[PDB]
C-alpha cells in the first residue's frame, strides 16, 4: 500500500528578512520539484548512509536490517489472528538546487552544485559543477546609449564542493570570477574574463 | 458532509530552508557587546549572532563567540583575554590510555590527581595545546521537514 | 526507560534509536535520490483533572491534586500531593441556612501514586475534611481535620524518615466585619515517629492578627485595618498581632509540602512568607545560630571567602506587635513596636525593636523626624567594626531629620541629618541590623500625602555606588537604566543637601530633562575599631539625562560625576565620570535614495585610590550607520555599519550560571583592548547578503600583544558570510 | 471547500498479487536465443 498527495506543493513564495533593515514578502515565487508521499515498507536497495558520501560502502547496514518487518521473507513482524504490522516511511525526493530571484536586467541564483562556462579554455564548468556557491547575470538589451549591442555581465562565487574532509581535494578551495560580453556587428560576439 | 471531511483531515504543511554561510576566525570571541542597546534593554539584532539567551540561568548573547560554528563561551582572567574572548587550555597525556584537561593558561601550575602520572613522551611533558582557531566551510543547506 | 519523566546518564538519544529519524549522521537512503524518514504520532496532554457533576456537589478525579485547607495545615496547592479525589459540596441554596453561605471540602489520595521502595511517598495515604461559613459581613470560620499514615505494605518496606501517621487538626476566622479586618488560626498536631515504640510528638501553632490582607494572600500593612475620624482629626490601626509557633511545627507537622522557617534571616526575620515556594504562613519558626567547629582545632570555621559557617537550631517563635498613626491636620505622627522570643518564653532569644516619626508639611515646605531601636539579644549574622563578619549581640539607634522644599516646576531642594550608632559607638554604617524587623516605617515627603509606608527611608537623597554596567561606558549608552535614580540603599551617618529637577511632571521649567547634584559627609571614625571621629568624609556627585526630537534626529546624551576621599560600599575612592550621546534619525525623503543614519558615541574615565595602588581605567565606545532604504534598483536596499571599543584596565566577568547576570568593571590588570570591526548587509528583493570582519587585540603596557593565545604577536581575527532566503509554502 | 479539501488529501493505491509457480532443472541454462527477434532487435517475450 502506499500513500500519494496531490501536486499543490510544487511552488514557494519569499519571505521577509534582515538585520539592519526589513524587506517586503511575497516579492518572488520559485517552482520546485518535490516528490513525496507516504510508503509502507522499505525497499531491498535502501541503505544507511553514515559517511554522507551518498554512497552504499562496504559494511553499512541494509535498510531492511535496521527495521525489523518492512520489507522481505525474513524477520516478518505479525501478530497471532493474523495481523501483520508494517512500519510507515516518509519518502521524498527534491530534483531543485537552484533558486532564481530577481528579474531582468539582474538575476541572481543560489544553487548546491553550481553550472557555469566561461569559455573552451578557461573556467569551463558546465558538465557536473564545482560546488556552494552564487551567480549574479547582469543584461543591458534596454539602455539608451549601448541597446543595440547586447552587454551582459556575468558574476561567480562558490565553495568547491562544499564541505569536504581534509584530504579531499576541495578542502577550503573558493572560486570567483566575471565576464564581460557585447554584440557589436551581425552575430559576432565579443568578450573577456577573468578567474 | 463537507463539515464532517475536515473534521477528520489533516493540514499538510511542508516547510524548505536555503542559505549559505561560511565562516573563519583564529579565536573565538564576542562581538555582541558592540552593537546598539534598544529601550527596552536588547542589543540589535545581527547575522552573526550565536547567542544563548537564558533567563533562568543569567546567560546573555555577550557572553559566547560568535565566528565558528561553535558557541564558545568567554572565559574570565587571564586564560580568555579577560572574559573578552574564548580561554586558552591545555589536555593533559596520563599513563595507561587517559587523558584530562586542564583549563588555565600555565601548565606549570597543574596539580597531578593520586593515582595517577602523566607521560612525559607525549606532547610537551604531557600537556597539548588545545587549538582555537575555528572553521566552517562554505556550504549550501537545504532542509527539508 | 525508568520512569521518572527525566534523562538520566546512559538513556539512549532518539535519533540514535531511530536511524535515519534526523541529524546529519545514518541517513537513511536509497540510489536514485529518495530518501526515507519513519513517521511517529506526537501528542501531549495538558489535562490531568476530571470535574464531574454540578451545584451542590461537585467531584474531581486527577492525577496530582492540588488543595489548600489553611496557611498552616494541609497546604499543597503548589504542586499537588498526589492520587486522589476532591468534593465540594456547597450549600448557599438552602432554606434555613442559605444565606450563610455553607461549604464542605473532602480530600483523599496517595502520594505520589507509583512510588519506589526507598521515596518518601511509597505506600503513604492522606486524607481531611472542612467545614466553612460566611455568618457576618466577609467573616469566614471555619474548622478541618487532616491525616497521613503509612499503610501495612508502607510502614515496612518505607525505608525513610516519613512519620508512621501524622493528625493534625484546626481552625481559623478570616474576614471583615463591622469596617475591622481580622484574622487568626489556631492548629494542633500529633506526630508518631516511624521508630519502634516512639513517643508520640505534639506541636501547636496559633496566631490573631487584626490587619489587611491581599488576593495575593500577604498582609499589606501599609492600608489600616481600623480606622477613625476623618482627614482632619484621624487615627488609624495598621496592625496588631499576638503569635505562639512551637518548636516542633514544620511541614511535616502540617502536612504541608514546605516548611515555616524564615523567607530570609537578614531581612523580615520573623516572617515564613515564601513567594518561590508558595507558603503563605505569616509567621515563622526562628533559628538560633552558632559558631561552628567542625575539625575542632580551636577556632571557629570560616568559609573560603571568608563568611562564618553557622549551625542552626530551631526554636519557636511567641510575641506581639503593633503599629499605629495620627493625622491632626498638616501634622502627623506615628509609632510601632515588636517584640519576639523562643516558644519557651526565655530571654536569651529576645530582639526587641521599636521607633517613632513625626510630619509638618505646609504650604511646599516639609520637615520629619525619626527614630529606630534593635535590642537584638539573639544572636545575628553581621559584620564588625573592623570587617569580620561575626555572630553575637547587637544593639542600633538611628535618628533622622529631613527638610524639603518645592518652590514649583520640577524643582526640588532637601537636606538631611542622619546618625546611626550601633553597640555603643557611632558608626559609618549600620551594617543592615535595622532590616531585621517588619514594622520598622516612615513617612514621604509632600502635603497631603500622611501615609505610614513600611521600610526605612534610608535611601533618600543618597548618592550611587554602583560598579557593574553592561554597555561597557558605565551605562551612558544604555536606555533602559537612568543614571541619576540609582541610590545606595544603606544606612549612612552623613548630613548634606541635595538639588534637582524632574521633567516629567505635568509642571515642568525644561521638558524631558532630569538632573541632580548633591554633597554629603560621612563620618569616619579615628581608626577602625576607634571610638572618637569626625565628618572626614566628602562626597560630591552629579547627573542628568536629556532626550529630545530635534528635526528627524532622536537625541539622547547622559552625564555622571563623583569625588569621594572614603570607600563607600564597593566603589573605591577618586574621581569618576562618564558621558554620552545616541543618535537616530528617521529615512530622508527629501534626498535621494531615502538614507537612515544612526550614531553613538561614550567615554568613561576613573581614577581610583585603591590600598594596592593607585591606578586609572578608561573606556572609549562609538558606532555609525548608514541604510540606503531605496538603492539603484527598484526593490534594492543597502547598509553599513562600524562599531568600535577602546578600554583600558577593565574587564568583563562572565554570567554565573546561578543566575546572576555578566557585568564590565575594573580591575589593575594592566592591559588595553582594542575591539572593532565593520558590518555590511545588502539585500536584493528578499535575499540577504551578510558581511562582517572584526579583530580583538589585547596588549599590555611595553607593548606585547596577546590577541591570538600562541604568543605570535598577532591579533584575534574573525569573518562570516552569510546569504539568506526564508521561503514559505 | 471541496477544492481545499482535495489539496490536503491522500491517494489511498492498495496493492496486491497473485500467482502460483514452479520450476526444476538439472543445469541452469538460457533459453532466450531461441525465441525470435523483432524489428527492433529485441527477442520476443516469453513467461519463462
Ligand atoms: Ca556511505
Ligand atoms: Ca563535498
Ligand atoms: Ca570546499
Ligand atoms: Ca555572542
Ligand atoms: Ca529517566
Ligand atoms: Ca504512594
Ligand atoms: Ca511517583
Ligand atoms: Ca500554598
Ligand atoms: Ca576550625
Amino acid at each position: 500500500l502506499g500513500f500519494d498527495t496531490s501536486g499543490q506543493f510544487s511552488q514557494v513564495t519569499s519571505g521577509t528578512g534582515g538585520s539592519l533593515f526589513s524587506t517586503a514578502g511575497r516579492l518572488q515565487v520559485n517552482q520546485i520539484d518535490l516528490n513525496f508521499g507516504l510508503v509502507t515498507g522499505l525497499p531491498s536497495d535502501a541503505y544507511v548512509d553514515t559517511n554522507g558520501n551518498g554512497k552504499k560502502d562496504d559494511g553499512e547496514a541494509t535498510g531492511r536490517g535496521t527495521y525489523l518487518g518492512s520489507g522481505g521473507t525474513a524477520a516478518i513482524l505479525r501478530d497471532p489472528a493474523g495481523n501483520v504490522y508494517r512500519p510507515v516511511f516518509f519518502r521524498f525526493k527534491n530534483a531543485t538546487t537552484q533558486f532564481s530571484v530577481g528579474n531582468n536586467p539582474v538575476i541572481v541564483t543560489l544553487g548546491q552544485q553550481q553550472k557555469f562556462y566561461f569559455s573552451d579554455y578557461v573556467f569551463d564548468n558546465n558538465y557536473d559543477g564545482r560546488g556552494d556557491g552564487f551567480t549574479v547575470t547582469v543584461d543591458g538589451s534596454n539602455v539608451p546609449v549601448i541597446g543595440a549591442w547586447k552587454p551582459q555581465i556575468k558574476g561567480v562565487y562558490g565553495s568547491r564542493s562544499g564541505l569536504d574532509g581534509t584530504a579531499e581535494a576541495g578542502y577550503g578551495v573558493y572560486y570567483r570570477g566575471v565576464r564581460a560580453q557585447i554584440t557589436p556587428v551581425g552575430t559576432l560576439t565579443a568578450g573577456i574574463h577573468y578567474a | 458532509r463537507i463539515a464532517a471531511l475536515e473534521r477528520n483531515a489533516f493540514s499538510v504543511k511542508p516547510s524548505l530552508t536555503i542559505g549559505y554561510s561560511v565562516s573563519r576566525t583564529s579565536r573565538n570571541f564576542d562581538v555582541d557587546r558592540l552593537f546598539p542597546l534598544n529601550a527596552d534593554g536588547t542589543v540589535a539584532n545581527n547575522a552573526f549572532t550565536s547567542g544563548g539567551i537564558d533567563t533562568d540561568t543569567g546567560a546573555q548573547r555577550r557572553d559566547f563567540g560568535d565566528f565558528g560554528n561553535a558557541s564558545d563561551p568567554v572565559v574570565a582572567g587571564a586564560a580568555g583575554l579577560y572574559g573578552f574572548a574564548d580561554g586558552v587550555s591545555y589536555t593533559v597525556y596520563f599513563t595507561d590510555g587517559s587523558t584530562a584537561t586542564f583549563d588555565g593558561l600555565n601548565p606549570a601550575d597543574y596539580k597531578v590527581p593520586t593515582g595517577k602520572v602523566i607521560d612525559t613522551t607525549k606532547g610537551r611533558n604531557g600537556f597539548g595545546f588545545n587549538n582555537l582557531a575555528r572553521y566552517k566551510e562554505g556550504s549550501t543547506d537545504i532542509g527539508i521537514s | 526507560t525508568n520512569g521518572n519523566g527525566k534523562k538520566d546518564d546512559g538513556e539512549a538519544t532518539g535519533r540514535g534509536t531511530y536511524l535515519g529519524s534526523g541529524g546529519t549522521a545514518a541517513i537513511l537512503r536509497d540510489p536514485a535520490g529518495n530518501v526515507y524518514r519513519p513517521v511517529f504520532f506526537r501528542f501531549k496532554n495538558a489535562t490531568t483533572q476530571f470535574s464531574v457533576g454540578n451545584n451542590p456537589v461537585i467531584v474531581t478525579l486527577g492525577q496530582q491534586q492540588k488543595f489548600y485547607f489553611s496557611d498552616y495545615v494541609f497546604d499543597n496547592n503548589y504542586d499537588g500531593r498526589g492520587d486522589g479525589f476532591t468534593v465540594t459540596v456547597d450549600g448557599s441554596n438552602v432554606p434555613v441556612i442559605g444565606a450563610w453561605k455553607p461549604q464542605i471540602k473532602g480530600v483523599y489520595g496517595s502520594r505520589s501514586g507509583l512510588d519506589g521502595t526507598a521515596e518518601a511517598g511509597y505506600g503513604v495515604y492522606y486524607r481531611g475534611v472542612r467545614a466553612q461559613i460566611t455568618p457576618v459581613g466577609t467573616l469566614t470560620a471555619g474548622i478541618h481535620y487532616a491525616q497521613e499514615g503509612r499503610d501495612m505494605f508502607g510502614a515496612a518496606q518505607n525505608t525513610t524518615s516519613t512519620p508512621s501517621d501524622v493528625t493534625t487538626y484546626g481552625a481559623d476566622l478570616h474576614g471583615k466585619a463591622f469596617g475591622v479586618e481580622l484574622h487568626s488560626e489556631y492548629a494542633t498536631s500529633r506526630v508518631r515517629p516511624n521508630t519502634a515504640n516512639a513517643a508520640v510528638q505534639t506541636s501547636n501553632a496559633f496566631y490573631a492578627r487584626v490587619a489587611t490582607r491581599k488576593d495575593n494572600l500577604a498582609f499589606d500593612l501599609n492600608t489600616p485595618a481600623a480606622k477613625f475620624g476623618n482627614d482632619t482629626f484621624g487615627v488609624s490601626l495598621y496592625d496588631l498581632n499576638y503569635r505562639k509557633i512551637d518548636a516542633g511545627y514544620n511541614n511535616v507537622a502540617g502536612i504541608s509540602e514546605y516548611g515555616y522557617g524564615s523567607y530570609s534571616r537578614t531581612s523580615a526575620q520573623n516572617i515564613a512568607y515564601n513567594p518561590d515556594t508558595g507558603v503563605t504562613a505569616p509567621f515563622a519558626n526562628l533559628d538560633r545560630q552558632a559558631y561552628t567547629d567542625a575539625n575542632n582545632d580551636g577556632t571557629s570555621d570560616r568559609n573560603a571567602d571568608g563568611t562564618v559557617v553557622a549551625t542552626n537550631t530551631k526554636i519557636g517563635q511567641m510575641g506581639f506587635g503593633v503599629k499605629a498613626a495620627a493625622n491632626l491636620g498638616p501634622v502627623a505622627i506615628g509609632g510601632y513596636y515588636d517584640t519576639s522570643t523562643g516558644a519557651n518564653g526565655d530571654n536569651a532569644n529576645r530582639m526587641t525593636e521599636a521607633g517613632g516619626s513625626a510630619k509638618v508639611a505646609y504650604s511646599i515646605f516639609s520637615l520629619r523626624g525619626t527614630y529606630n531601636t534593635l535590642d537584638s539579644n539573639r544572636p545575628q549574622i553581621y559584620r564588625d567594626a573592623a570587617g569580620t563578619q561575626i555572630i553575637g549581640d547587637a544593639k542600633v539607634r538611628r535618628y533622622a531629620v529631613q527638610a524639603d522644599v518645592t518652590p514649583g516646576l520640577g524643582l526640588f531642594v532637601g537636606a538631611y541629618y542622619r546618625d546611626v550608632n550601633v553597640n555603643g559607638v557611632r558608626s559609618t554604617t549600620d551594617r543592615g541590623l535595622l532590616g531585621r524587623g517588619y514594622l520598622a516605617s516612615s513617612f514621604e515627603p509632600g502635603v497631603g500625602n500622611n501615609a505610614y509606608r513600611t521600610g526605612l527611608r534610608c535611601a533618600d537623597n543618597n548618592f550611587g555606588t554602583g560598579t557593574r554596567d553592561i554597555d561597557g561606558v558605565g551605562g551612558v549608552l544604555n536606555p533602559a537604566v537612568n543614571l541619576d535614580q540609582s541610590r545606595t540603599a544603606t544606612c549612612f551617618t552623613s548630613y548634606g543637601v541635595e538639588a534637582g529637577h524632574a521633567g516629567d511632571n505635568a509642571n515642568a521649567l525644561v521638558k524631558d530633562l532630569f538632573f541632580r547634584v548633591g554633597y554629603s559627609r560621612v563620618y569616619v571614625p579615628t581608626t577602625a575599631t576607634a571610638t572618637t571621629g569626625d565628618f572626614s568624609g566628602s562626597v560630591t556627585y552629579g547627573d542628568a539625562r536629556y532626550d529630545r526630537k530635534v528635526g528627524v534626529a532622536n537625541v539622547r546624551l547622559a552625564g555622571s560625576f563623583s569625588t569621594t576621599n572614603t570607600q563607600l560600599d564597593s566603589r573605591p575612592a577618586g574621581t569618576r565620570g562618564a558621558v554620552g550621546l545616541i543618535v537616530r534619525t528617521d529615512p530622508l525623503e527629501n534626498v535621494p535614495f531615502r538614507p537612515q543614519f544612526n550614531g553613538q558615541v561614550g567615554y568613561y574615565t576613573a581614577d581610583n585610590r585603591v590600598a594596592a595602588g593607585n591606578y586609572n581605567a578608561n573606556a572609549t565606545k562609538y558606532g555609525a550607520g548608514v541604510v540606503l532604504n531605496d538603492f539603484l534598483l527598484p526593490q534594492t536596499k543597502i547598509g553599513v555599519r562600524y562599531d568600535g571599543y577602546m578600554a583600558q584596565n577593565r574587564q568583563y566577568t562572565p554570567f554565573d550560571g546561578d543566575g546572576t547576570q555578566g557585568y564590565f568593571s575594573d580591575a589593575n590588570n594592566n592591559r588595553r583592548t582594542n575591539l572593532n570591526g565593520v558590518y555590511v548587509e545588502g539585500a536584493y528583493q528578499d535575499l540577504i547578503f551578510s558581511y562582517g570582519t572584526y579583530t580583538l587585540s589585547q596588549k599590555d603596557l611595553n607593548g606585547v600583544e596577546y590577541g591570538s593565545g600562541i604568543n605570535n604577536g598577532q591579533p584575534a581575527r574573525g569573518q562570516t558570510f552569510k546569504i539568506s532566503y526564508k521561503v514559505n509554502f
